[PDB]
């Protein structure tokens, strides 16, 4: 999971 | 927005759509390319090809279970492009590049046409 | 094999599948969550959820045009997860995390359940 | 395009  | 994103999600969805295709699960159209037949999902075809997007948004053609491609279309070229649609992987070879490029032009798959043009230009 | 790969292909396919969903194009099921209804593509649902994969591979349920979820399922939680399926983006907030986690457990979406557990553990 |  990432900060897009 | 303040969303988080799962990096592998799109790739995992496509892998599962390919698994459904391989098992003939919820496939809703057969693409006929001369003597050969290819089962697929209309939504995947539309999402990858300008030609299929046009065909399946047509009020009459959206309901067809069989689509016959132009007799000039090479079945192997179509097979390579269908695999690319479901995997992101293009089996581009010296022996198939002309057929793949012609099929991609017909199917309106601009990025494929682009790499074929570049690979051809490098060999001349 | 000796294939080349188009990095953005999977993301572009998913973007187009979401565009078709927004325009209600070739959607083939309605998911009913108490008073709310959500139109979708069976193949996308199966590709993202262990529960839908089970439902639509069932010889009788594969043909249903309406699926009713358990009354305990929160419509907003379902909406957030449906958006995630079609975009890779999860709108996870303090006010919805419990509903999102419960819905993801029911839908069998392991990666979502994992990030919800991690976000909850960080707040305790 | 890349070599996967
Ligand atoms: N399905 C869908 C779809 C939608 Cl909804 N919006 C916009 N394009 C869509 N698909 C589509 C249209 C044109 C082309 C491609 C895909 C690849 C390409 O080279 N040309
Ligand atoms: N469609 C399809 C499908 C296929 Cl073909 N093979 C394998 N899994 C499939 N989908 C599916 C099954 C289990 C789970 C998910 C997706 C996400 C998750 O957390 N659990
Ligand atoms: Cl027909
Ligand atoms: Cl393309
Ligand atoms: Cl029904
Ligand atoms: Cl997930």
């Amino acid at each position: 999971w990432v900060i897009p | 927005d303040s969303c988080i994103q799962f990096t592998r999600h799109a790739s995992d969805v496509l892998l599962n759509l390919n698994r459904l295709r391989s098992r003939d699960i919820l496939t809703d159209v057969v693409i006929v390319v001369s003597r050969e037949q290819f089962r697929a999902h209309k939504t995947v075809l539309m999402a990858c090809s300008g030609l299929f997007y046009s065909i399946f948004t047509d009020q009459l053609k959206c309901n067809l279970s069989v689509i016959n491609l132009d007799p000039e279309i090479n079945p192997e070229g179509f097979c390579i492009l269908l695999d690319f649609m479901y995997t992101s992987r293009l089996n581009l070879r010296e022996g198939n590049i002309m057929a793949v490029m012609a099929t991609a032009m017909y199917l309106q798959m601009e990025h494929v046409v682009d790499t074929c043009r570049k690979f051809i230009k490098a060999s001349e």
